[PDB]
């Protein structure tokens, strides 16, 4: 009903804008490709000490030093 | 699918049906004034439904076979007995008046249901709003007692405030001498006994309590007899009446829905006319009551529910 | 023909009648099947 | 902590007493109910802060939400009482004795 | 402490202004002067009589909306969560519920003042 | 159909000719109850007959208004209703009767 | 009410007790109680007359005060034990406060005065809701803490409720007030066995509901809100007299009818627990209820009071009100004693 939508735009633009922004707020998170990083950054932020684990030889993937190649990497955030 | 919240949700809205001539028009006047002819012509010309004045047999004619029933079933009252002995001792006067008010309330419920369901207006001769003139004339002439008047007022207070008033009221003013002359000309052996004081009391009530009150909320049209004749003029007045008054303006779909639900259950409509106020004029007594009730339930087409009487031709009972 | 206002229950609600009869038949069939299956399971569990 | 909680308990008890003993105004009783709510909210907040039970901090806010809803309903009833009688005196509200 | 000090200083400054205002000017008191004001004619009734409120419904709606603000205010900390999907769903649902309540009142004519 | 009358509070009628005929006929019918020599009866019958003949002759609303010389057709309808009500009031006032009472000797003498 | 409002208020009414019954957190149980309290008031004050407003205000003030006391108990328990649930180590005074506040919400004597008035002031269907559905949420909390309740407090409340209901019902010519006092008596019985066997409390609740709902439906059939009004049943709707008589006698507790089983089994369990004196007093004073039910039976079914002339117009009309539920519930409430072992 483009005629009705139009009359609404002419007489009551405020409500038309309100509903348009409502819809855009609902939609944009789904469409956007950056929505994945919103939670990844929050996970990356370290608010608590990373307690080390006791080595036992069955831990080939968890690094031993902060500057080791292994472990999670934040270069994706460094160049976002 | 009886009307209900489900039907209202799925459609069947009153405001949708209402049109220009979806009104309630009430014709009033003293005895023998032309109400019947005026109402019939107004209804025929405007397309509305005519409702002949509710009488002692309105309920019986509207329910069951449609035939009138014995007076023991239809109220144990008699207009002829009222006119012959107005100051009886069995309270025929007040019994008749209360029965007539109950019949008028039932007819008003029927009319409102018709209007709300179909949107077609209704033309009624007198109504529960103007019924009290006869009671006031009775009390003024001494035919009834203050207790009877109090009981009538209580039932009216319990029942009347629940329904919308008529859109338009049309009062045919004819003076008492002409009322008397018309009664004599008609020649009813019992009606002719009416005293002129009783008619004057009816006119006094109509002109003192009714018209000023109804002017507050409805559209009132007062005519003399020479204008009541030629009903086309009355219809021409109604056709240009502008309704900008009364409780009909503040109604909406979800007020018409509840009014319709009230008016659709005739049992609920008459619930309060039967309050247990033990007025001797109206109290029956267990023995006579049970006798009459059993005799009534033994009438054809009354033993069971309407769709379940094999004696009157009802069929498929075992699957209903 | 008799009632001025045609009775509200002039004819059977055929949908209601059919559904009620079908529901009763289904209830009985399911009940018998359940009883037979329960007896079989009970005997199998208890070794006849 | 202990003295504070004792004082809060006594304040709630005083508000409950003010609620139980009427004084011819419905608004004053509604205000006493609000005072009881306030005391309970302070008690819960103090307990959560003292325990460092951060996961129980939602509950104080829910208390306020529901107390506010109750207060709104009470004020609507006050509006109805004033419409019916002209004042909020509880003396009038006695039709149901019979 | 730095806050109690400044608040107390502001209170004391206001109180000193009040004290000067009341104990400096020359005062001449009589009933005609001290009587209430009303455009030069004596009031016909007390000001304590009931004063009808035509926006009572909007006031009791404002209470609920204020509690809605209470619920919405923790959002700055909420957005710092790893469950951003849940936080967004909850925020959107809450705001839409508030909008639906406002719209229902609007349509039913609750935002209109009583006459 | 006129979108508006120029006058606030006066709605536009969709049946001007029918309404005017109704009101003029009612005025004539009520005047039939006046005494024959009533000058009000005579003059009002003259005026109403002339206006009713104009309404009968003219179908177009604009030219009907031009003929009636009464502004808008809605104003003419209003004046017809006023005339009918005035006739009803006069039928009770009975002003055709002889002067109710003469003035004192010099009640209207000016300069005194 | 329009459909949106009806849906949104009935859902809240239904949700309150559901949230209370399903919640593990005392605060969410309190939230359910608040849901019920807030959602029911509009339906009480729906008709908008001075009596409706008075009943709504009384209900609101009483129930809000009770909810605040319950929340006090919850918060003190949280302070004591660092948990949102009553434990075996919860303080006796905290549990007593909770019991007293929930008994105030229910309407158990001496916290019973509000109940008959609020019942009188509201339409019949609202009274049905109030006396049936609204009792589930407060009772669920008690049934969750039945190992913690004080037998002395509960038995004092129970016997007081029995006595006050029995004596109140005697003096009433109003059917809604009689229903309220019947509610008080049956709630006294329900609470008497809570510390010992809450399964019997649930059984008594179920039988009470299955008896009360049909009684209110029968009352609504003709809006019989008085003994004189109900006496005209022999003329207005004769067919219901037998079922009304049987339902009233079952509420009273005559053996052959189902309403006996709650009292019988509760007396059995109380005696098993050695509660002879209280059981005897309760069973003895539960006969005033039979008396003021038999008075109703005399007025309605075993005699014929005077009728009105206008009731013939009533007789003329056709009626469609009694649901399929009335017959089911009435038969289940009267003729189910033979199946007693299944119920327990
Ligand atoms: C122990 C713990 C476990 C729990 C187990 C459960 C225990 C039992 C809980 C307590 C039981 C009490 C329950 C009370 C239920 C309702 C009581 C009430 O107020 O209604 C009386 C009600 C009166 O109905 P009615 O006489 O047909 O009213 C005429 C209607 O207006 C006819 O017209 P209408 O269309 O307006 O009808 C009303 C309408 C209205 O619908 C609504 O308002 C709600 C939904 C609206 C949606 C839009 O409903 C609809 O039609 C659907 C709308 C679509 O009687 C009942 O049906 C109650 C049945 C008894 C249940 C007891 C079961 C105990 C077991
Ligand atoms: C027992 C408590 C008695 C309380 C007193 C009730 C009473 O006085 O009734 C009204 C009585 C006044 O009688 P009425 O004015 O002549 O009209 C009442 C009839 O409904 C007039 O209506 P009707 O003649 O059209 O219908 C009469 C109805 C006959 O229906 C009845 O009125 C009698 C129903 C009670 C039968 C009691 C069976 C005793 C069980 C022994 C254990 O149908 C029959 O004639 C035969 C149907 C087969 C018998 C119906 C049994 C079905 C329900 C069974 C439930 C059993 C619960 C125990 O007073
Ligand atoms: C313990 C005593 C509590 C205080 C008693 C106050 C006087 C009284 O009789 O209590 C009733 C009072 C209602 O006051 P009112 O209805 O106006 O009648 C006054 C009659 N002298 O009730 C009230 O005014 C509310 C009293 C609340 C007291 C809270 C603080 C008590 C401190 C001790
Ligand atoms: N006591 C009493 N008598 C009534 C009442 N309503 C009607 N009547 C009587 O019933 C008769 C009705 O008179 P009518 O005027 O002819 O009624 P109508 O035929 O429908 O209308 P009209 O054409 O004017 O005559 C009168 O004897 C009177 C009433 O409410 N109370």
């Amino acid at each position: 009903i483009s005629a009705f939508l139009k009359n609404a735009w002419a007489k009551e633009p405020v409500l038309v804008v309100s509903f348009s922004v409502w819809g855009l707020a609902i939609i944009m998170p789904m469409i956007s490709p950056y929505t994945k990083y919103a939670s990844m950054i929050n996970k990356a932020t370290p608010y608590n000490y990373p307690v080390p684990v006791r080595d036992d030889g069955n831990m080939p993937d968890v690094p031993s030093h902060p500057q080791d190649p292994l472990g999670p990497s934040l270069d994706w955030l460094k160049n976002l | 699918l009886r009307y209900g919240l489900l039907a209202a949700i799925l459609g069947d809205k009153t405001t949708k049906k209402l049109h220009e001539y979806s009104r309630v028009i009430t014709v009033d006047g003293n005895i023998c004034s032309g109400k019947n002819k005026l109402a019939k012509e107004i209804a025929q010309q405007l397309g509305m439904k005519h409702y002949p004045e509710a009488g002692i047999q309105y309920s019986s004619t509207t329910t069951g076979d449609g035939r009138p029933l014995d007076i023991e079933f239809s109220g144990s009252c008699s207009l002829e007995k009222f006119y012959d002995d107005p100051k009886s001792n069995d309270g025929n006067s007040y019994r008749l008046q209360s029965w007539l008010y109950a019949s008028r309330l039932l007819q008003y419920a029927d009319a409102l249901e018709h209007l709300l369901s179909t949107g077609q207006g209704v033309v009624l001769e007198r109504s529960i709003y103007s019924d009290f003139v006869f009671l006031e004339a009775m009390y003024n002439q001494g035919y009834i007692r203050k207790q009877c008047v109090d009981h009538y007022n209580e039932i009216k207070r319990l029942t009347l405030p629940e329904y919308l008033p008529p859109h338009a009221v049309i009062y045919i003013d004819v003076p008492v001498p002409e009322v008397q002359s018309r009664i004599q000309k008609k020649g009813d052996p019992h009606e002719m006994k009416v005293t002129s004081a009783y008619l004057q009391d009816i006119e006094n009530a109509y002109k003192k309590t009714f018209l000023p009150k109804m002017s507050e909320m409805c559209e009132v049209l007062v005519y003399d007899s020479w204008e009541a004749e030629d009903p086309t003029k009355v219809v021409e007045d109604i056709e240009y009446l502008k309704y900008n008054k009364g409780p009909w303006l503040k109604q909406d779909d979800w007020t018409f829905h509840y009014l319709r639900m009230l008016v659709q259950d005739k049992t609920e409509v008459l619930n309060y006319t039967t309050i247990p106020v033990y007025l001797p004029e109206i109290t029956i007594g267990a023995h006579q009551g049970s006798r009459i009730y059993n005799s009534f339930r033994e009438l054809p087409g009354r033993k069971y529910a309407p769709g379940y009487n094999a004696e009157v031709g009802d069929k498929w009972i075992w699957l209903k | 023909k008799f009632y001025v206002r045609e009775p509200v229950n002039a004819k059977p609600n055929w949908l209601a009648v059919g559904l009620s009869v079908g529901a009763s038949v289904f209830m009985w069939i399911y009940l018998i099947q359940t009883h037979n299956e329960d007896v079989l399971e009970y005997k199998r569990r208890n070794g006849l | 902590m202990p003295s504070t909680f004792f004082n809060l308990t006594m304040a709630f008890s005083l508000s409950l007493l003010g609620t139980l003993m009427f004084r011819s105004h419905l608004m004053s009783t509604l205000l006493c109910l609000e005072g009881m709510v306030l005391s309970l909210f302070i008690m819960t907040s103090v307990t959560s802060l003292n325990s460092n039970s951060m996961s129980s901090m939602p509950i104080p806010i829910t208390i306020l939400v529901f107390a506010a809803c109750e207060a709104a309903v009470g004020l609507a009833l006050l509006v109805k009482v004033s419409n019916t009688y002209g004042t909020d005196y509880v003396q009038n509200l006695n039709l149901l004795q019979c | 402490m730095n806050l109690y000090t400044v608040i107390f200083i502001n209170i004391l400054l206001s109180l000193t202004l009040i004290l000067v205002a009341f104990w400096l000017p020359q005062m001449n008191l009589y009933s005609e002067k001290a009587n209430p004001y009303e455009c030069g004619f004596d009031p016909t009734s007390s000001a304590r009589l009931p004063f009808s409120m035509k926006f009572f419904l909007v006031a009791i709606t404002f209470l609920l909306f204020d509690l809605e603000i209470a619920l919405l205010l923790p959002l700055p900390w909420a957005i710092q969560t790893i469950k951003t999907s849940t936080m967004m769903i909850m925020a959107f649902i809450l705001v839409t519920i508030l909008s639906l309540g406002l719209a229902y009142e609007w349509t039913q004519k609750g935002l209109e003042w009583t006459e | 159909l006129k979108k508006t009358t120029g006058l606030v509070g006066l709605a536009v009628c969709d049946t001007p000719h029918e309404r005017l005929t109704i009101l003029y006929t009612k005025t004539l019918d009520i005047l039939k109850h006046f005494p024959k020599h009533a000058a009000y009866r005579k003059y009002t019958e003259q005026i109403t007959n002339e206006k009713l003949d104009m309404v009968k002759a003219e179908p177009d609303v604009k030219k009907l208004e031009a003929l009636l010389q009464g502004g808008e057709v809605e104003e003419v309808i209003l004046q017809a209703e006023k005339e009918l009500s005035l006739a009803r009031k006069m039928l009770k006032w009975k002003p055709w009767e002889p002067l109710v009472e003469e003035p004192p000797a010099n009640q209207w003498k000016w300069p005194i | 009410m329009n459909p949106i409002t009806l849906a949104i208020i009935y859902f809240t009414i239904f949700l309150g007790p559901v949230i209370t019954m399903s919640s593990t957190n005392l605060m969410l149980m309190w939230v359910g109680l608040e849901f019920s309290l807030l959602a029911i008031i509009p339906m009480l004050i729906n008709k908008k007359n001075p009596r409706s407003t008075e009943a709504a205000t009384k209900y609101f003030v009483t129930q809000a005060t009770a909810s605040m006391i319950i929340l006090l108990a919850i918060v003190l328990n949280y302070k004591q034990l660092g948990t949102w649930m009553f434990q075996q180590q919860t303080n006796g005074l905290i549990l007593n406060m909770t019991l007293m506040a929930l008994s105030m919400k229910l309407g158990l004597a001496p916290f019973h005065f509000w109940l008959p008035e609020v019942t009188q002031g509201i339409p019949l269907h609202m009274g049905l809701i109030l006396l049936t559905w609204q009792k589930i949420a407060p009772l669920s909390i008690l049934i969750q803490i039945y190992p913690l309740l004080n037998s002395t407090i509960i038995l004092m409340l129970a016997i007081t409720s029995i006595f006050m209901g029995a004596w109140g019902g005697l003096n009433q010519t109003q059917m809604r007030k009689i229903m309220a006092y019947s509610s008080i008596a049956h709630m006294g019985w329900m609470l008497a066995i809570l510390p010992y066997n809450p399964s019997l409390t649930l059984l008594n609740l179920m039988i009470y509901i299955i008896l009360t709902a049909p009684m209110f439906m029968a009352l609504m059939l003709n809006n019989s809100m008085t003994i004189n009004s109900i006496s005209l049943l022999w003329n207005k709707t004769p067919a219901m007299l037998t079922m009304i008589s049987l339902m009233l006698l079952s509420l009273g507790g005559l053996p052959p009818l189902t309403g006996f089983l709650p009292k019988w089994i509760i007396i059995t369990e109380l005696m098993k627990n050695n509660c002879l004196i209280m059981a005897t007093l309760m069973a003895m004073m539960a006969l005033l209820n039979l008396f003021f039910y038999t008075r109703l039976i005399y007025s309605t079914s075993l005699t014929m009071f005077p009728t009105n002339n206008n009731s013939k117009m009533m007789t003329h009309q056709t009626k469609t009100k009694p649901n399929l539920m009335f017959s089911t519930l009435a038969i289940m409430s009267t003729m189910t004693l033979p199946l007693a072992p299944q119920l327990i």
